[PDB]
């Protein structure tokens, strides 16, 4: 058998706002380590890595390691029947092929109690090397999310600058063209509105923010979102997730 | 000119 | 020869606002005893029924009952040009096959003036007979609006269990299946209470349920009403002036 | 070279909201004395005008009279990038067939910098003369936007009757028929609430509310609206920019 | 299934 | 009908 139990609901309920509307369809690792789920998109241009500890959770207790296939549509549909407020307890069975959700309230005078079918799924897992980045760029989640929305506007594809001094978001439409210049901040009061610039050399690579659009949907989890780059090497976007974990999405470039 | 990330990783 | 004078001119609007997206056209039964208006569904499946009392406006004057035939699309429509805080007054001679609309706005230096065509209707007025209930459970409207909403995303239908403990909502889906559980709570908008003279379990097509929720502005809380293989009621309190109630018929198979 | 720095961002955005939805490209001319545009709709029944005096912005450096061509809807685009709180500064070369916008932020963490490709555009100017107006009316811009639109879901057309006491804005529809009657402000009022009317003759003008829609888009710009009318002759809708000038539409009536 | 109120008052 | 501002100015 496996069972834990969130406390902050939310937390979960804003995960599967993140990814449903990139993948349809996706297998969930769960370990005695943690929910491990890594899955590219309908059209294998974008991947996006799952990592939640087990430290995260209040209860945690898995047996066996199991591979739970999910139309996270279907599992989005059932979490958004689950107050804000709400604990979350997760179950499953080995051989059982049905994942049982329970939503506790803070007024402990309602308790939902649903339960969601599975699927069988093919899963090529991706080795990912951990890597040393030329740039890695630490900014406001927010303030990503609009920069990625608003170029989406004036062009299909985003040019990422870096230097030591800042990073330039630009674009090329028919209509025109656009550049979005940040500087590194000093005398940092906080990081929340803060951005900070790690540069090994300096980089300038090219996104299709029809993806990175998909991404920021997770802008909900994090004040700050981490974009770390190497030439001809794929874009690494990082969510920190409340001290249980991380959500990485990852984008090829363009030649 | 987009590539897939198969290609960039594997394995 | 009549006309009434409605103070909160919204009560009016989120009526409307609730009928128009279940019932296109209804007649509006005006008496010196106020506005009593009764219509199934396309389908002959729902029922809702509204009263307004006389009382419950500021003036209110009615020569001839009236039977008013209205196009609830065209009437929202109406209802729409007029503000939140605006005092709706109506209107309508007796030969009068057009209903007047006055809209005055807490400016008083405004005032809208419409003016509505009517239609001739035929429409059976059923006898609803006053009934004890099985369990009749008060709930807040919002709570209640926000469990047909999500359950619609399961299944088709949902379950309705109650006994004295409290009330389970239950769907199941081709996805899945979700059993929501309320209890009856400590201190009386905020709170669930259940009189149960026997328990009850039936099954309504949230289809219609969510039609019904489209009333949940016009209270805080909503009371259900069930007994075995008659319609459950859906009663929305009116502040003071009456309450618009729905009725449904359940299901059961082979 | 062209220069004009406008402090108050917003003021810009708003306008092109204005326009965009009327008229889609437009010439804007140039001078020491200010900006001044006027360009017919698609089809060639309301006429727009737009006037922002020099004066209105913080730098203003205009050496000869320039012609921009400027697909508005483009532009929108381009000002949709645009932080209401941002520093909005223009700049064209004379040869320049391209005009820059750059967007310094509310304490300058950030500077968006555009770059817009113009058009040759053939503008027969219209002669509007100055005239008295039967029928003047200063009113809640708020109100009248509110009003246009109710209307436009009971008929096709609107008309305003006009006289000492107050204004009436009707339509009929297959539903039914509506008139909205309001008075001069008595206990003259707090003036953004308030209605005023200057009368040489009674006036009763029909009108396509499909415009007038279309018109109410510069609410954003003034609180109120003034409404100058004469019969068979065009109704002209002025909403006044923030001491930098106004934004008049000019509409047919029809028969 | 599902009946119809008709059946369920009347008159 | 509706006729266009062309007539009402010009120039």
């Amino acid at each position: 058998m496996f069972e834990a139990r969130l406390v902050q609901g939310s937390i979960l309920k804003k995960v599967l706002e993140a990814l449903k509307d990139l993948i349809n369809e996706a297998c969930w690792d769960i370990s005695s380590s943690g929910v491990n789920l890594q899955s590219m998109d309908s059209s294998h241009v974008s991947l996006v890595q799952l990592t939640l500890r087990s430290e995260g959770f209040d209860t945690y207790r898995c047996d066996r390691n199991l591979a739970m296939g999910v139309n996270l549509t279907s599992m989005s549909k059932i979490l958004k029947c689950a107050g804000n407020e709400d604990i979350i307890t997760l179950r499953a069975e080995d051989n059982a092929d049905t994942l049982a959700l329970v939503f506790e309230a803070p007024n402990q005078e309602k308790v939902s109690d649903y339960e969601m079918k599975l699927m069988d799924l093919d899963v090529e897992q991706l080795g990912i090397p951990e890597q040393e980045y030329s740039c890695v760029v630490k900014m406001p989640s927010g303030e990503f999310a609009r920069i990625c929305r608003d170029l989406s506007h004036i062009g299909d594809a985003v040019v990422i600058s870096c230097a030591k001094d800042g990073v330039k978001f630009s674009a090329s439409g028919e209509l025109g063209n656009g550049n979005i210049k940040l500087s590194q901040t000093s005398n940092v009061d906080k990081e929340e509105e803060a951005v900070t610039i790690e540069m090994n050399e300096p980089v300038q690579l090219t996104f299709a923010l029809r993806y990175l659009n998909f991404f920021t949907k997770a802008t909900p989890l994090s004040s700050t979102v981490t974009l770390s780059m190497s030439a001809d090497v794929p874009l690494v976007v990082e969510y920190k997730i409340a001290d249980m974990g991380h959500l990485k999405y990852y984008l090829a470039p363009k030649i | 000119s987009m590539r897939k990330i198969c290609t960039y990783f594997h394995r």
